[PDB]
RNA sequence: AUCGAGAGGA
DNA sequence: CGCTCTGCTCCTTCTCCTTCCTCTCGATG
DNA sequence: GGAGAAGGAGCAGAGCG
């Protein structure tokens, strides 16, 4: 029964949900325009954690002793820190993370720290850091100005959509809000330069391999979602299951009815 | 509102036992019973009683009392669905059948 | 021959009488099938589809292979009232002013300029149907909503109208001052409806017409849909729908025989019912009232809803699912030494099992080696075709070691190495229990999986059975090595997780062997590096 | 073998549309019939020796249209027919864009 | 199939039409696939 | 509408499936050959030689809800599968 | 009467003919199947117009096989006659109950029942054309037709033509 | 009516000695196909070479019809069939009944009215005067 | 051959 | 305030509804 | 036998006379 239900739902050449008739049912497939194929379970650091963890795992201050960029990091030591036009840069990921931190606290009410999310950034960084055995002992030539800029020119190429008009273009945004979240959680200065001391090539490698994971990632058009997702469901409905026939079929009369008065 | 707790209701079902599907999977289903404005079953009352081409919902659950209305109103089907194509014999509009591929001859001469 | 198209949409309507009389190719008179071999024209004649061995088909020949059926034609006595539709002929009566022609209401009432402004005609429909069915009267004068004082004439009759009753196959008027509807009268009611008001009320000018709901002529289907039965020592037991028309016939001729002769008038209205009762049961043998035609053999007849409509009908039994060619089923059982998208097929199987190869400048001397091993052996073929469609079967000829193979000629290859075919285990519950694998043929009567591909499968080797199919063109050979592969499905959408994993004895025997206090002698590791495949020979 | 509604539904899943139609229709039920043009209704006489045409009723002889379809398909066309229902199959879709 | 004639029956009913019954036998060996 | 097509130019999966049965058939029918023999006589892997070099003449024809369509040449789309 | 119409044909082209030299080859093909042509709609087909600019559309590969379809436009030249028309003909055959002459690319049948009266068939003549009246029409000479009515057929398409009136009548 | 570029185009009742001039106009471009691989006697014969070097010599039939065509041609001077075309176009005059009159003889208006039953009733005769005798002089010129 | 009924599996 | 009218509410009817395969057996025209 | 569609029947209040 289900299957006759969804069976003519596809993905179009649009990234867009219709059945047969041509009715949009999901104006992008899944709310992310992502397979269920290329995703898995990943941690989004930026929303545990006691507010003091979160700044000292993120804040970066060149000019005050609370959060001073160690020297030893960087072949450029000094010459970054007392650095005002770097600060600013500083100041921006910071203000887009606090954002993102009290953002991510309304979509996940409970707190839950780990969703599926594609590409897997923890496994592509450490096949960075074996790629040519990075030297974690001596100090990187990465810069600040490379590092925050790099990371907004990757957010760019997160390209799920191509209409060039202002309605696609902001559902693009829309499409990666909370992939981009993820990625800033976990390519800020302050994480990058000391828990993943990479090379500006390594560097440079990863953002090029982000980019080539996701765009692999995205759902391919002409998909048969509907039957798909028909299927996902019957399966472990063979294994509750009256109640589903109960669901399924409307059937105003259910068997217990009841409230959660908070 | 009634999507998101219809939703919230199914994926507490499928959870119970310990399974794990997907988000997406159920967010379709539940988007389906609700594009038409309303909690649209998905019984013989609900989806088979659809806007959709009458040779589609006539293989469901009721066959011969559609086709009489079908023949009534001379509605017309657009064969865009699958079944309607798994009946006729043709390629559905589904996979590698939802384009078409041509010969460029331009290409055709520069590759010489 | 003709173009060859494909079909885009379909239109569907009804028969008009005068089209079908133009369709037909012979008017069937007689109930009468036979006399020992000949057969009388009025019925099932060579003019419609032939029996074998007579090339007629209506001057078509080819006998049953290339040559379809047509269709027949049937002058009813009197109008009958068709069985899908007699609930719609009640609403649709119940709005008409019931010997006018004109609606019981117009469009000076508010309530229908919003139903008649619906776009969807069923709902338009339905609406004008809540509404005039219960007008009751037709008055010519009604009072204009824009100026009550003023009255608009458009009521011709100007009466009332009865409240339409359904009396088993037949229709019954209670008038508010009570008989049995005429047939005839309806016909004439309907052809009086304009086609302003066919749109309103949902029918098509040039595919639905009211009147055309009510049966003048029967086509008759040709032998093809009711196929001749040979089953006994040369008995016919007819199918049912050719005893069913016999039946009608009967009672047509007995009303038409009636009428003319002496015009008995009860004895018509019986007659007419009994040609009412035959036409309804063949139509659909399951009414709501008890008449239930039932066969000489005492078994309720086949109508033409029962073909079609549940399980195993015309659409789900047929259509939506149909039994195959190409393919084999047998008992499974595990193989370690086999790797995931590969399956062991027994010899008895793929001397069977062929595939179409084109012979080709690229393939004709191994195609000409098959040929001449033939299909006793495995690594043969069984058939050649010619460009003419000479299928030379090799089974009965020594041309195997004659035959000159040319370029364009099709060959029934065996199903060798490496040629995908796709699997299923009864039940298909989801996607990932259809996959495609490779083929090596083994020596023994059973199927040879890996044993980490069960998982998928939900498959067990305590008996159960497992389905293989075998692709013909080329181009689906590619479609299913690309997109049903096993590899490609080692990733599952179901759960975001690998369906596919080491399990049963390879799991346990993988604990014990990283487990740390596991040591290996050099005699035994020799052995061990060797087993690995993509060993690169570096101890 | 049965390829049943299951089996149909996997391949729809996989999107190997080809294979669903190859399995269809060239393993078994195979049928070249004619239509009319005029009207979408198989009663074209196929004087196939002669390479004439002709569809009684619509006196054409220039609107044949050779169609494959399910041997199957064909009789629930022509049932229905017969149940007085007339499934006129157009080559051409009326909407143009 | 495939085996040896184990017994040939000829007789007739109460109506004196003649029956044939044939009981054909043959050695069923333990395969591969074989349920146990 | 060639200018600003607005789909992707990665060639799906799916496009990859059909392009490499519909190139292989014409093969076996003895279409003319692109690229050099290297003994490969199966012709579904001489196709899938022939669309790493990008030697297949074949535009991909995307429809559109709509109805419409942009065309694709096989040169154009991206191949990474 | 002649008319300039744009004709679309759709041609199949078999694997094989995939060559450079295709292009050409379609062309070729196109020529011979439309040149010198005969149906109910536009009569006869003459000629195309325009032969260069020739609209080959792309070629859509069938599924079904590795053969793809063409469809190809022009402009063409065709022969419509219509009933009462009026056209300045010739003689083509003699014969005793009528004259075949050319009408266009169409040959007319002059039945004898639709000519003057007075005109009779002589058989003593050679040509044997009538000369009973002033209207002598034989093979060599000219004849005004006017077409009574066209009678298409599969292979050819021919009319019924008539003198008995106050014009069309010989040379 | 329309043409498959989709553009509006009136039913074009094509004359017949015009026929043949576009018709030589098209067979020269068929030789020029090849190459790159007047009184009706000079234009029977002309278009009479035309066919021969751009066909295989098959069609007899058409070759036959255009000779025919030929000998009964009227306006063959292209320069002068302009005019033709001007002085009957210029009226409004359905293009149908341009054909006839630009490709069958005539000289008065009651004469064209009686061959053709649609000038019988609604045409200006006037302008049939003025224009068949000037069509009459300009037929007389070839 | 079909239908109907039954037994047994997957 | 009774008459009337109308929609609302109540109260009975009245249909029409559920993977795959392999064997045997009796009974019909 | 269940569940949903359908059709009648009774009733009560709002406007009318
Ligand atoms: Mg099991
Ligand atoms: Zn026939
Ligand atoms: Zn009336
Ligand atoms: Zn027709």
């Amino acid at each position: 029964r289900l299957v006759k239900a969804l069976e003519d739902i596809m993905v179009h050449y649009d990234n867009t949900t219709r059945n047969s008739l041509g009715n949009v049912i999901q104006f992008i497939y899944g709310e992310d325009g992502m397979d269920a194929a290329h995703i898995e379970k990943q941690s989004l650091d930026t929303i545990g954690g006691s507010d003091a963890a979160f700044e000292k795992r993120y804040r970066v201050d060149l000019l005050n002793t609370d959060h001073t960029l160690d020297p030893s990091l960087l072949e450029s030591g000094s010459e970054i820190l007392g650095d005002l036009k770097l600060q600013v840069l500083l100041d921006e990921e910071y203000k887009q993370l606090v954002k993102d931190r009290k953002f991510l606290r309304e979509v996940f009410v409970d707190g839950e720290a780990n969703w599926p999310l594609p590409v897997n950034i923890r496994r592509i960084i450490q096949n960075a850091q074996q790629t040519f055995h990075i030297d974690h002992t001596k100090p990187s030539d990465l810069t600040i100005k490379d590092i925050v800029l790099g990371v907004k020119d990757l957010q760019e190429n997160l390209l799920v959509l191509r209409g060039k008009n202002e309605i696609i273009q902001n559902a693009q945004r829309d499409a990666v809000t909370l992939f981009c979240c993820l990625l800033r959680s976990r390519l800020a200065t302050r994480r990058v330069l000391q828990e993943y001391r990479l090379t500006k090539q390594a560097f440079d490698w990863v953002l090029s391999n982000i980019e080539a994971q996701f765009l692999r990632s995205v759902v391919h058009p002409g998909e048969m979602v509907g039957v798909l997702a028909a299927q996902s469901i019957g399966e472990p409905a063979t294994q509750g299951v009256p109640r589903l026939k109960e669901i399924l079929n409307v059937a105003k009369n259910m068997k217990t009815p009841s409230l959660t008065v908070y | 509102a009634g999507r998101a707790a219809l939703y919230k209701e199914v994926y507490n079902v499928i959870a119970s036992d310990g399974s794990y599907v997907n988000y997406r999977h159920m967010a379709l289903l539940v988007d389906v019973m609700t594009t038409q404005g309303g909690l649209t079953s998905v019984t013989r009352h609900g989806f088979n009683r659809s806007n959709t081409g009458a040779l589609m919902r006539c293989s469901f659950e009721e066959t011969v009392e559609i086709l009489f209305e079908a023949g009534a109103s001379a509605e017309l089907d657009d064969c865009r669905g699958v079944s309607e194509n798994v009946i006729l014999g043709q390629m559905a509009p589904i996979g590698t059948g939802a384009f078409d591929v041509m010969i460029d001859e331009e290409s055709l001469v520069k590759y010489m | 021959s003709a173009p060859l198209r494909t079909v885009k949409e379909v239109q569907f309507g009804l028969f008009s009488p005068e089209e079908v009389r133009a369709i037909s190719v012979a008017k069937i008179r007689f109930p009468e099938t036979m006399q020992t071999r000949a057969k009388i024209g009025g019925l099932n004649d060579p003019r419609l589809g032939s029996i074998d061995r007579n090339l007629k088909c209506q001057t078509c020949q080819e006998g049953m292979n290339e040559c379809p059926g047509h269709f027949g034609h049937i002058d009813l006595a009197k109008p009958v009232f068709h069985v899908g539709f007699i609930a719609k002929i009640k609403k649709v009566c119940e709005c008409v002013c019931m010997h006018c022609g004109k609606l019981l209401l117009d469009e000076h009432n508010e309530l229908m300029r919003q139903a008649l402004a619906i776009k969807d005609s069923k709902k338009r429909f339905a609406a004008i149907w809540t509404l005039c069915k219960t007008k009751m009267v037709c008055e010519t004068d009604v009072p204009s909503e824009d100026d009550p004082t003023q009255l608009v004439s458009r009521g011709g009759c100007g009466n009332t109208q009865p409240t339409i009753r359904k009396d088993g196959l037949k229709l019954v008027g209670s008038w508010k001052k009570l008989r049995v509807l005429s047939t005839e009268e309806i016909l004439n009611i309907f052809k009086h409806i304009s086609v302003k008001d066919f749109t309103s009320l949902g029918f098509n000018e040039v595919f639905s017409r009211p009147e055309w709901m009510i049966l003048t002529c029967l086509p008759v289907p040709p032998p093809p849909v009711r196929p001749s039965i040979s089953f006994n020592e040369s008995q016919r037991g007819e199918d049912d729908l050719t005893f069913k028309l016999a039946d009608i016939l009967k009672a047509n001729i007995s009303l038409e025989t009636l009428e003319h002769n002496g015009a008995p008038h009860h004895a018509i209205e019986e007659a007419e019912s009994l040609l009412q009762f035959h036409v309804a049961t063949y139509m659909d043998n399951d009414i709501a009232g008890q008449p239930q035609a039932l066969q000489k053999s005492g078994r309720p007849v086949k109508s033409i809803r029962a073909r079609l409509k549940g399980k195993e009908g015309r659409i789900r039994g047929n259509l939506m699912g149909k039994r195959v060619d190409f393919s084999a089923r047998t008992v499974i059982s595990g193989d370690p030494n086999l790797e995931l998208d590969q399956v062991g097929v027994p010899k008895s199987i793929a001397k069977t099992l062929t595939y179409p190869e084109v012979v080709t400048p690229y393939n004709i001397d191994r195609l000409t080696q098959l040929v001449r091993n033939g299909p006793n052996e495995h690594p043969g073929a069984k058939y050649v075709i010619r460009d003419s469609g000479d299928r030379i079967d090799l089974r009965y000829s020594k041309r195997a070691g004659d035959i000159q193979l040319q370029y364009g000629w099709k060959v029934e290859r065996h199903i060798m190495d490496n040629d995908p075919v796709l699997f299923n285990r009864q039940p298909s519950l989801h996607k990932m229990s259809m996959m495609a694998h490779r083929v090596k043929v083994i020596p023994y009567s059973t199927f040879r999986l890996n044993l980490s591909v069960t998982s998928p499968y939900n498959a067990d080797f305590d008996g159960d059975e497992m389905n293989l199919h075998v692709p013909q063109s080329e181009e689906t050979r590619a479609e299913l090595s690309q997109l049903c592969a096993v590899p490609l499905q080692i990733v599952s959408p179901q759960s975001n997780k690998p369906c596919m994993g080491i399990v049963q004895d390879t799991l346990c025997g993988i604990r014990k062997l990283t487990l740390r206090d596991t040591f290996i002698e050099l005699d035994q590791v020799l052995n061990m590096l060797y087993w690995v495949p993509d060993w690169d020979g570096v101890i | 073998l049965r390829f049943g509604e299951m089996e149909r539904d996997c391949m729809i899943a996989h999107g190997a549309a080809s294979f669903l139609k190859e399995r269809l229709m060239e393993a078994s039920d195979a049928f070249r019939v004619h239509i009319c043009g005029i009207c979408g209704l198989m009663t074209v006489i196929a004087k196939l020796n002669h390479n004439q045409f002709e569809c009684k009723g619509c006196d054409n002889k220039i609107d044949i249209y050779q169609i494959h379809i399910p041997y199957a398909a064909k009789l629930l066309f022509q049932e229905l027919m017969a149940m007085n229902i007339t499934p006129r199959l157009y080559t051409d879709r009326s909407r143009d864009f | 199939e495939n085996g040896i004639v184990d017994q040939v029956l000829v007789t007739t009913n109460q109506d004196g039409l003649k029956f044939v019954k044939v009981r054909v036998r043959t050695t069923k060996i333990p395969q591969i696939g074989d349920k146990f | 509408p060639k200018d600003q097509r607005a789909t992707t130019p990665y060639m799906t999966k799916y496009e990859r499936a059909r392009i490499l049965g519909t190139r292989a058939l014409q093969i076996s029918m003895n279409a003319p050959v692109f690229v050099d023999l290297e003994g490969e006589t199966d012709p579904l892997r001489i196709a899938m030689k022939e669309l790493a070099e990008k030697k297949i003449p074949l535009v991909i024809r995307r429809y559109l809800p709509d109805g419409s369509f942009e065309d694709w040449s096989v040169e154009e789309l991206i191949v990474d599968l | 009467m002649f008319f300039i119409k744009d004709l679309s044909l759709n041609i199949t082209l078999h694997p094989s003919f995939f060559g450079p030299r295709m292009k050409q080859y379609l062309k070729t093909k196109l020529l011979e199947e439309v040149e010198g042509s005969c149906t109910g709609k536009f009569g006869y087909i003459l000629c195309v117009l325009d032969y260069d600019n020739i609209d080959i559309q792309r070629g859509r590969i069938l599924p079904t096989d590795g053969s793809a379809e063409f469809n190809v436009k022009y402009r063409a030249v065709v022969f419509k006659p219509f009933k009462g028309e009026v056209v300045d003909g010739t003689v083509v055959s003699c014969s005793q109950h009528g004259f075949e002459v050319q009408v266009g690319p169409m040959k007319v049948f002059v039945t004898k029942h639709l000519m003057p009266q007075d005109l009779t068939f002589n058989a003593g003549s050679n040509p044997p054309s009538y000369q009973s009246s002033e209207d002598v029409i034989t093979i060599k000479s000219r004849i005004r037709v006017k077409i009574e009515g066209c009678i298409s057929q599969v292979s050819s398409i021919h009319a019924i033509g008539s003198i008995k009136e106050d014009y069309l009548g010989a040379i | 009516q329309i043409n498959h570029q989709g553009e509006e185009e009136e039913l074009i009742a094509l004359n017949l000695s015009e026929a043949r001039l576009v018709i030589k106009e098209a067979l020269v471009e068929r030789r020029r196909a090849f190459k790159r691989s007047e009184t009706r006697e000079k234009e029977l014969e002309s278009i009479d070479v035309l066919l021969e070097q751009t066909t295989g010599g098959n069609n007899k039939d058409l070759k036959n019809t255009m000779q025919y065509l030929t000998n009964f041609s009227r306006f063959r001077d292209q320069e002068t069939v302009g005019a033709v075309i001007q002085l009957l176009k210029s009226t409004g005059l359905h293009p149908f009944e341009v054909a006839q009159l630009g490709s069958l003889a005539c000289d008065t208006a009651d004469e064209a009215k009686t061959l053709i039953p649609s000038l019988n009733n609604k045409i200006s005769d006037d302008e049939l005067e003025r224009i068949l005798k000037e069509l009459s002089n300009l037929e007389t010129l070839y």
